[PDB]
C-alpha cells in the first residue's frame, strides 16, 4: 500500500579474508617433552614456560601416539589460529584409571591429594599408555598420599613429615594414626588396563592478551583497504571494513573499544599501524512507494547519509545492476533526513501526502513520476486591522459535521494448557 | 499560613482595586523518535548467529512495528496541538493596540528565524549535556570535517529519526495564532477572522467575567502599564539562572537514561564464556558454540523487549499531556474559559502560546481582585409593602 | 611517622584504549587519603612485609636511592629478587645470595649459586607500584616533577607502565638498598594496596583525568552508584 | 478509519500468536508429538523445556500488549461518555469540543464498536466593514451599550 | 467499593510474588541451601541458574 516502509537488509555480498601476524621464526620445545624418558612424578610435577613459537598443533593430535585428547576451553580444531601468550606444559605419570581424575572438578586420590586443576580452566589434556617403557616391576614412581588439608589448585607440596590422626606427636614413628606420606607404584607388566603406567601431559594458557607471542602456522596476507573481510589479528577476528585511523594511542595500546565493550580500533602487528573498524550491513534503507495497485515505481531514502557517499556505503559495485540504478542518477536530492534518490524535486508547495522528514513530503503526480517538495502550512492571510474599524456578519450557515470515537474492543480468552501443549500429559 | 474569616450574618467585603497577573504553564507534547535494528543489535555482521535467530520466530518484526507506531504517534501529537488553524495570519505592520506592548512575544524581524525574544530564552534552558547517547548521536550531524562517516552503523543499530515539522514551522504556527488572537479576538477560531480594536475586545473580555465595560475605559492606561510590567517580570525570571523548564528536561533525562542502559547491557555475558561474539566464534566449533550463542541471544532479546515495553508505557503518558495541551489551546487561546483554574489562577482574560523544545508554554492573563473594604448588606428593601431585589 | 597521601597510587590497569568515557573497574589500588610512613634513614634500611602490594614513592635530589630486594629467606634457601642500576641502564637479577644485615652499594657482596634468569634494560619524583600476581610481576611507575621538598602533592597523576616480569615465584617481605660512598662488609615512602572499587575518567586521547574511590564516604558511594561525577 | 484500525490490530495480534507456534526455539523440532515419539523422557525433558519457555514468552508479550491497548480504549470511552453528557444532553460553551463553530445541538448514532456524533453548529458569513466607537458623549456624560 | 478494589488488587499482586518462590523452574529443589549443601560448585551453577 501507499506509504514509506523500513526494509530489513536482504542484499548479499562476497567476502574475503585477511590475516596479520608478527615476524616470528623459531620453533620451541615440543619435540622433547612428548617422547622423553625421565618424566617427573605425580606429587612433584614439571613445569615449562613456553614462548616464541610458530609451533603447530596438527603435528601433535593427528599423530596417533596419544589415546585421549580432551581439550576444554578451546575446540581441538582451531588451536592453530590463535595466540596464547604463555603455555605451561606439565608432566607426570599415573595409573590407568586415574586419567579421569585430572578433569576440572574431580575427586579420589589425585585431584585432592596430588594435583588439582582449577575449575575456570582453559587448556588441553593429553594422555597415552607407556606399558612398554616403565614396566620392567619398576618402583621409581612415587605418589603422595595424605595431607592435613585439601590442595588449592596449581600448587605443589614436597615434604616427608609423617601424618598425624590422633593426638600423639609421632616424631617419625609408624604406629597407629601416624603414617608416612609417600608410597610407590606397583608397575608389573602382568596387569590389565587401569594399572599400567600412562604418560599424561597437560597444557595451560589464557587468551585475549595484548602482547601475545605463541602462535602457529598462519600465513600473513596483505590489506585490501576498505572492503568487507574476515580479518584475524593475533587471534582476534571479526567482519567489517578496515579503515585508516587517527587515534593517538600510547607506546602500548594494542586495541581499543567503546562503551559497549566491543572492539573498534586495532593495531597492525607488522607496520605498527592503527586500523579503525566499522561494520558493513547498512540496514537503514527506506522505500517510498505509491500502491503496487497503481505503479511499480519506488524511491529510496538513505538515512543520515551524504549523497556523494551513497555508492561507497551501500557497497554499490557488488550488487545487482537494478540496485545500482538507485545509487546515482539525475534524481539525487539531499535532505536533512538523508539522501533521497529517485524523486524529482520541484519548487512548488502542496499539502503532505507521504511524510519523509524535516519538512519534506513526497507524492505521485502526473510523465507520471514521484516528486518531492517542501510542505505548505496553509493559505496566507492578512487581517485589515485598524484602530476604529470593525466587521459584522450579515448571514449565516448551518453546518453538520461528524466525529467518530472507539468505545470497546474484542473480548478474547486464551487457554494456557491447550496453547502451550495441547492434550499431552508429559508436558 | 493560618487565617480566619470575619463571618457575620450581615457583613460583606467588596474589592476596590485590581491586579493584572501573567503566569506560565509548561506542558510536554512530544518526545524523541528512535529506531532499533534487531539483527545488528543482537548479532551484527555474523551469519552464524543470524541463522540461529530465525529459530526464535518473528520477535523482531514485532519490535520494529511497535517502535514505528510510537514514532508515528509523536508527529500526530505535534499536529493536533499546533495545526489548529489553516490560514497563516500575518502580524500588522503598524502597531497601535491602545497602549499594550506585544514586542517580546511577536516574531523578530531582525533575525532570519521566526522566534521571538521569549522563545529564544526558552530554547536555551533545555540542554543535552548530561545525556549519554543522544548527545553522541547528535555529534554525527555536526562532524562535517570527516569524509566517509556513516554513523547509522556505528551505534549498534540504534538511531534517531528527525521530526516532521521543523523548529521554524512550529514557530510559524504560533505566530499565526498570536496574530489572529491580537487582531481578531475569538472570531477566527469559529469561522473567518473579523477585526476589532484591541481596547474594544478587552472591554468584552472584562464583560465576560462580570465587570462592566466602563471600568476598562476609565482605567485603560493603568491596565496597559500593569500588563507591560507583568510581561517584563516573566522575561526577567526566564533570563536569570533559574531551572524553569523542569518538566521538559525530565523527558529528555528519562529518554537518555533508558538508551544508555541498552548499550551498557551489551557487555553482559549472561552465563556464556564471554560477552563478545567473535571470541565464541573463533574459540569453539559449531557443535559446541550454539549453546553460548543461544545464551547471548536470549539475554539480548530480553533486554530489547524490556526497552520496548517501557517505551510504550512512557509514550502513553505523553499522549495524555498532548491531549491536554490541545484542549488548552482550543479553550484558553481561541476562546475565554469559564472553568475555574483551567487557564491560570484568577478570572481568565486571554492567553498567548509560545513554543519550547518538545513542548509548549502558555502565558495566562488573569484578573485578580485587590484591596477590599467591609460593608453592611441586606437581602431586599421594603418600600410600600413590597420587597425590592437587586437586578445585578 | 605517618603522612596523608591524597590521590597518589593510580595507574592504567589494562592495555585497552578508551576515549571520552567513564569506565569503572575493580582492581588493587591504594585507598584515597591513606597513611604512608615517613622514612628518612639518617642517624636504617630494615625489612618491611609484602601483604598485597607495595606503593613506593620518593622525592630524590641526586640519585641516592639505587634499588630494592624482594624475598623472605635471604640465605639462598628459596628464591629472591634484586633490581639495581649501574648508573647507565637498569639491571634485573632474580638470583639468590646471602644478604647482609647492613646491605647497600658502595661507590658489593653478591655470590650467586643457582638461579633462573636475568634481564637488563627535589626535581622530579619516582613513584612505583609493585604488584605480584600468579605468573607475573609488573612494575608501574609515575615520574612527575614537583616543587615541594618532602611531601606528596595534592595533584592527580597516573601514567603508563614499564615492564612485566614472568617469574611465578613467592614474595613475603622486601627491603631497599642505597648508594654509600664506602664499600662495607659489616654484619622515600611506603604504602600497601587494598582491594577497592574505582570509577575512572578518560578524556580524549585516552588519558586518565580523575578518579573516584567508591568506599571513602557516603557521597562517593552516591557518585559511584549514579555512575557520574556530579550529584 | 479509527474503528477499522482497532479490528486490524486485534486480528494482527491473534495471527502473530498463532504463527509463533511454528518455531522451535532451539529444540530439535517444533511439533511436540515428534519430540515425544523419537525420544525417551531422560532427554525429552530438555527439548520440552526449551519449547515451554519460548511459548510462555509469546503469551506474556501478547497479554502485556493487550493491557496497554485496553488502557488506550478506556481513555476514549471516557471521552465519548463526556461528549454524550455535554454535547447531547446539553449545550456546551467549550470551544471546539462539540464541533467547529458555535454549538447548537448534537445527535448520536451507533456504529460497530464505537459511536458517531453529528454536531449542528452555527457559522457566520457575508461580512461588511463598519466604523466603531467605544462610547458616545451626549451632555458631558458618556453612554455605553447594554449589549 | 472502588477504594477497596485497589487494596484487593495490590495485596493479591504481592501474594503471587511471594508464592512464586516455592517453585523450582526445572531444578531439583526450590531451596538454594539444599542445592548448595548437596552438590558441588562445578555442578550447582546449572541448578542455580
Ligand atoms: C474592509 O476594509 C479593508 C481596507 O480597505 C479591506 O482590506 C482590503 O481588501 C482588499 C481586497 O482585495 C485588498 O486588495 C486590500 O489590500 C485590503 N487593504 C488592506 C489595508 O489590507 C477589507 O477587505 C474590507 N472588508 C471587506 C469585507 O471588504
Ligand atoms: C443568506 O444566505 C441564503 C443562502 O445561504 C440566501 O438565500 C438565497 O437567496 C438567493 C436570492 O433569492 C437565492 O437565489 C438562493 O437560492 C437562496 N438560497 C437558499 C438556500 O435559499 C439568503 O438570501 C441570504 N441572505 C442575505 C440577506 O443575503
Ligand atoms: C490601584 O492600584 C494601582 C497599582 O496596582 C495604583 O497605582 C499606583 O499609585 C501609586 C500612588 O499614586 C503610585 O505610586 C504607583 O506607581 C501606582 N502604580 C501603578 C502601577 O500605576 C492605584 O493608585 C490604585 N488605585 C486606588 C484607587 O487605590
Ligand atoms: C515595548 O517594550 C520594549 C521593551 O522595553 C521596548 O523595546 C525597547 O525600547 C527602547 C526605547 O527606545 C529601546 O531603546 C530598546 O532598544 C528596545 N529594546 C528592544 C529589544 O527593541 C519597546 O520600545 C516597547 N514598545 C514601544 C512601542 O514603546
Ligand atoms: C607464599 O607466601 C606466603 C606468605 O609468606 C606463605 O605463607 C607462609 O607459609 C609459611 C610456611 O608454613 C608460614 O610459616 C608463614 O607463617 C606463612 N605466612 C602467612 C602470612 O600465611 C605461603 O605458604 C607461600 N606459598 C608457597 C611457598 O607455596
Ligand atoms: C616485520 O616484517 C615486515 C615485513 O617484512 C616489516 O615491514 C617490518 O619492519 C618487520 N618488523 C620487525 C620488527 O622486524
Ligand atoms: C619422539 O621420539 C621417537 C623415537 O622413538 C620418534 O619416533 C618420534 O618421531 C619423536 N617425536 C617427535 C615429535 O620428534
Ligand atoms: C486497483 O485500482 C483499480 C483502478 O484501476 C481498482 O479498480 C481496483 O479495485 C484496485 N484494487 C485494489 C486491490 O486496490
Ligand atoms: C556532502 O559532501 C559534499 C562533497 O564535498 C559536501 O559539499 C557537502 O557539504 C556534504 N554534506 C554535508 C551535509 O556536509
Ligand atoms: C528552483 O529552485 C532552485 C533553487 O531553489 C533554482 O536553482 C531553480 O532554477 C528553480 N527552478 C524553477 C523552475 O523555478
Ligand atoms: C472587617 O471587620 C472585622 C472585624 O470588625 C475585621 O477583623 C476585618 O479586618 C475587617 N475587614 C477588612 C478587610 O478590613
Ligand atoms: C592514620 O593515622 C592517624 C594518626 O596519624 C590515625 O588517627 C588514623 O586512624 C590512621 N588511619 C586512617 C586515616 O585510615
Ligand atoms: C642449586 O645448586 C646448588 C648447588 O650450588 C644446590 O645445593 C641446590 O639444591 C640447587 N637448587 C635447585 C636445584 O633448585
Ligand atoms: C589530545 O589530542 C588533541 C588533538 O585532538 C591535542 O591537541 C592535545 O594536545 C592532546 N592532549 C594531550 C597530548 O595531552
Amino acid at each position: 500500500e501507499k506509504g514509506i516502509y523500513q526494509t530489513s537488509n536482504f542484499r548479499v555480498q562476497p567476502t574475503e579474508s585477511i590475516v596479520r601476524f608478527p615476524n616470528i621464526t623459531n620453533l620451541c620445545p615440543f619435540g622433547e617433552v612428548f617422547n622423553a624418558t625421565r618424566f617427573a612424578s605425580v606429587y612433584a610435577w614439571n613445569r615449562k614456560r613456553i614462548s616464541n613459537c610458530v609451533a603447530d598443533y596438527s603435528v601433535l593430535y593427528n599423530s596417533a601416539s596419544f589415546s585421549t585428547f580432551k581439550c576444554y576451553g578451546v575446540s581441538p580444531t582451531k588451536l592453530n589460529d590463535l595466540c596464547f601468550t604463555n603455555v605451561y606444559a606439565d608432566s607426570f605419570v599415573i595409573r590407568g584409571d586415574e586419567v579421569r581424575q585430572i578433569a576440572p572438578g574431580q575427586t579420589g586420590k589425585i585431584a585432592d591429594y596430588n594435583y588439582k586443576l582449577p575449575d575456570d580452566f582453559t587448556g588441553c589434556v593429553i594422555a597415552w599408555n607407556s606399558n612398554n617403557l616403565d614396566s620392567k616391576g619398576n618402583y621409581n614412581y612415587l605418589y603422595r598420599l595424605f595431607r592435613k588439608s585439601n590442595l588449592k589448585p596449581f600448587e605443589r607440596d614436597i615434604s616427608t613429615e609423617i601424618y598425624q590422626a590422633g593426638s600423639t606427636p609421632c616424631n617419625g614413628v609408624e604406629g597407629f594414626n601416624c603414617y608416612f606420606p609417600l608410597q610407590s607404584y606397583g608397575f608389573q607388566p602382568t596387569n590389565g588396563v587401569g594399572y599400567q603406567p600412562y604418560r599424561v601431559v597437560v597444557l595451560s594458557f589464557e587468551l585475549l592478551h595484548a602482547p601475545a607471542t605463541v602462535c602457529g602456522p598462519k600465513k600473513s596476507t596483505n590489506l585490501v583497504k576498505n572492503k568487507c573481510v574476515n580479518f584475524n589479528f593475533n587471534g582476534l577476528t571479526g567482519t567489517g571494513v578496515l579503515t585508516e585511523s587517527n587515534k593517538k594511542f600510547l607506546p602500548f595500546q594494542q586495541f581499543g573499544r567503546d562503551i559497549a565493550d566491543t572492539t573498534d580500533a586495532v593495531r597492525d602487528p607488522q607496520t605498527l599501524e592503527i586500523l579503525d573498524i566499522t561494520p558493513c550491513s547498512f540496514g537503514g534503507v527506506s522505500v517510498i512507494t505509491p500502491g503496487t495497485n497503481t505503479s511499480n515505481q519506488v524511491a529510496v531514502l538513505y538515512q543520515d547519509v551524504n549523497c556523494t557517499e551513497v555508492p561507497v556505503a551501500i557497497h554499490a559495485d557488488q550488487l545487482t545492476p537494478t540496485w545500482r540504478v538507485y545509487s546515482t542518477g539525475s534524481n539525487v536530492f539531499q535532505t536533512r533526513a538523508g539522501c533521497l534518490i529517485g524523486a524529482e524535486h520541484v519548487n512548488n508547495s502542496y499539502e503532505c501526502d507521504i511524510p519523509i522528514g524535516a519538512g519534506i513530503c513526497a507524492s505521485y503526480q502526473t510523465s507520471q513520476s514521484i516528486i518531492a517538495y517542501t510542505m505548505s502550512l496553509g493559505a496566507e492571510n492578512s487581517v485589515a486591522y485598524s484602530n476604529n474599524s470593525i466587521a459584522i456578519p450579515t448571514n449565516f450557515t448551518i453546518s453538520v459535521t461528524t466525529e467518530i470515537l472507539p468505545v470497546s474492543m474484542t473480548k478474547t480468552s486464551v487457554d494456557c494448557t491447550m496453547y502451550i501443549c495441547g492434550d499431552s500429559t508429559e508436558c | 499560613a493560618e487565617n480566619s474569616v470575619a463571618y457575620s450574618n450581615n457583613s460583606i467585603a467588596i474589592p476596590t482595586n485590581f491586579t493584572i497577573s501573567v503566569t506560565t504553564e509548561i506542558l510536554p507534547v512530544s518526545m524523541t523518535k528512535t529506531s532499533v535494528d534487531c539483527t545488528m543489535y543482537i548479532c551484527g555482521d555474523s551469519t552464524e548467529c543470524s541463522n540461529l535467530l530465525l529459530q526464535y520466530g518473528s520477535f523482531c518484526t514485532q519490535l520494529n512495528r511497535a517502535l514505528t507506531g510510537i514514532a508515528v504517534e509523536q508527529d500526530k501529537n505535534t499536529q493536533e496541538v499546533f495545526a489548529q488553524v489553516k490560514q497563516i495570519y500575518k502580524t500588522p505592520p503598524i502597531k497601535d493596540f491602545g497602549g499594550f506592548n506585544f514586542s517580546q512575544i511577536l516574531p523578530d524581524p531582525s533575525k532570519p528565524s521566526k522566534r521571538s525574544f521569549i522563545e529564544d530564552l526558552l530554547f536555551n534552558k533545555v540542554t543535552l549535556a548530561d545525556a549519554g547517547f543522544i548527545k553522541q548521536y547528535g555529534d554525527c550531524l555536526g562532524d562535517i570535517a570527516a569524509r566517509d562517516l556513516i554513523c547509522a552503523q556505528k551505534f549498534n543499530g540504534l538511531t534517531v529519526l528527525p521530526p516532521l515539522l521543523t523548529d521554524e514551522m512550529i514557530a510559524q504556527y504560533t505566530s499565526a495564532l498570536l496574530a489572529g488572537t491580537i487582531t481578531s479576538g475569538w472570531t477566527f477560531g469559529a469561522g473567518a477572522a473579523l477585526q476589532i480594536p484591541f481596547a474594544m475586545q478587552m472591554a468584552y473580555r472584562f464583560n465576560g467575567i462580570g465587570v462592566t465595560q466602563n471600568v476598562l475605559y476609565e482605567n485603560q492606561k493603568l491596565i496597559a502599564n500593569q500588563f507591560n510590567s507583568a510581561i517584563g517580570k516573566i522575561q526577567d525570571s526566564l533570563s536569570s539562572t533559574a531551572s524553569a523548564l523542569g518538566k521538559l528536561q525530565d523527558v529528555v533525562n528519562q529518554n537518555a537514561q533508558a538508551l544508555n542502559t541498552l548499550v551498557k547491557q551489551l557487555s553482559s555475558n549472561f552465563g556464556a564464556i564471554s560477552s563478545v561474539l567473535n571470541d565464541i566464534l573463533s574459540r569453539l566449533d559449531p557443535p559446541e558454540a550454539e549453546v553460548q550463542i543461544d545464551r547471548l541471544i536470549t539475554g539480548r532479546l530480553q533486554s530489547l523487549q524490556t526497552y520496548v515495553t517501557q517505551q510504550l508505557i512512557r509514550a502513553a503518558e505523553i499522549r495524555a499531556s498532548a491531549n491536554l495541551a490541545a484542549t488548552k489551546m482550543s479553550e484558553c487561546v481561541l476562546g475565554q474559559s469559564k472553568r475555574v483554574d483551567f487557564c491560570g489562577k484568577g478570572y481568565h482574560l486571554m492567553s498567548f502560546p509560545q513554543s519550547a523544545p518538545h513542548g509548549v508554554v502558555f502565558l495566562h492573563v488573569t484578573y485578580v481582585p485587590a484591596q477590599e473594604k467591609n460593608f453592611t448588606t441586606a437581602p431586599a428593601i421594603c418600600h410600600d409593602g413590597k420587597a425590592h431585589f437587586p437586578r445585578e | 611517622a605517618y603522612t596523608n597521601s591524597f590521590t597518589r597510587g593510580v595507574y592504567y590497569p589494562d592495555k585497552v584504549f578508551r576515549s571520552s568515557v567513564l569506565h569503572s573497574t575493580q582492581d588493587l589500588f591504594l585507598p584515597f587519603f591513606s597513611n604512608v610512613t615517613w622514612f628518612h634513614a639518617i642517624h636504617d634500611n630494615p625489612v618491611l612485609p609484602f601483604n598485597d602490594g607495595v606503593y613506593f614513592a620518593s622525592t630524590e635530589k641526586s640519585n641516592i636511592i639505587r634499588g630494592w630486594i624482594f624475598g623472605t629467606t635471604l640465605d639462598s634457601k628459596t628464591q629472591s629478587l634484586l633490581i639495581v642500576n649501574n648508573a647507565t641502564n637498569v639491571v634485573i637479577k632474580v638470583c639468590e645470595f646471602q644478604f647482609c644485615n647492613d646491605p647497600f652499594l658502595g661507590v658489593v657482596y653478591s655470590s650467586a649459586n643457582n638461579c633462573t634468569f636475568e634481564y637488563v634494560s627535589f626535581k622530579n619524583l619516582r613513584e612505583f607500584v609493585f604488584k605480584n600476581i600468579d605468573g607475573y610481576f609488573k612494575i608501574y611507575s609515575k615520574h612527575t616533577p614537583i616543587n615541594l621538598v618532602r611531601d606528596l602533592p595534592q595533584g592527580f597523576s597516573a601514567l603508563e607502565p614499564l615492564v612485566d616480569l614472568p617469574i611465578g615465584i613467592n614474595i613475603t617481605r622486601f627491603q631497599t638498598l642505597l648508594a654509600l660512598h664506602r664499600s662495607y662488609l659489616t654484619p622515600y615512602y611506603v604504602g600497601y594496596l587494598q582491594p577497592r572499587t574505582f570509577l575512572l575518567k578518560y578524556n580524549e586521547n585516552g588519558t586518565i583525568t580523575d578518579a573516584v574511590d567508591c568506599a571513602l564516604d557516603p557521597l562517593s558511594e552516591t557518585k559511584c552508584t549514579l555512575k557520574s561525577f556530579t550529584v
